[PDB]
């Protein structure tokens, strides 16, 4: 039951749905993508100026 | 904001900012351009 216990905690992670990806490295991943996207939209922009 | 700066000297300003009356005394360079414009735009009124 103890063993059951500590691996339910662990992979839940104290979230409700089911957590298979590092949280924080998730979120890492996103802001990645979401600054990458600004600089996209930046970038797209000069090129239509060019 | 640095290539926005580059793209913005090509576009506007060639080297043009960067004389004056006293350098190249006989007539300066938009004196020069505001001649251009007004014999072009002569040229052009005739032509059309």
């Amino acid at each position: 039951n103890k063993d059951v216990d500590m691996l339910c905690d662990t992979l839940y992670q104290g979230g409700n749905q089911l957590l298979l990806s590092d949280q924080e490295l998730t979120e890492q991943f996103h802001k990645v993508e979401s600054q990458l996207n600004k600089l996209n939209h930046l970038l797209t922009d000069i090129l239509a100026d060019v | 904001p640095e290539l926005q700066g580059i793209v913005g000297d090509w576009w506007e300003q060639p080297g043009q900012a960067a004389l004056s009356e006293e350098l190249c005394q006989g007539l300066s360079l938009p004196q020069w351009r505001l001649r251009w414009v007004q014999a072009q735009g002569a040229l052009q009124k005739l032509c059309s």
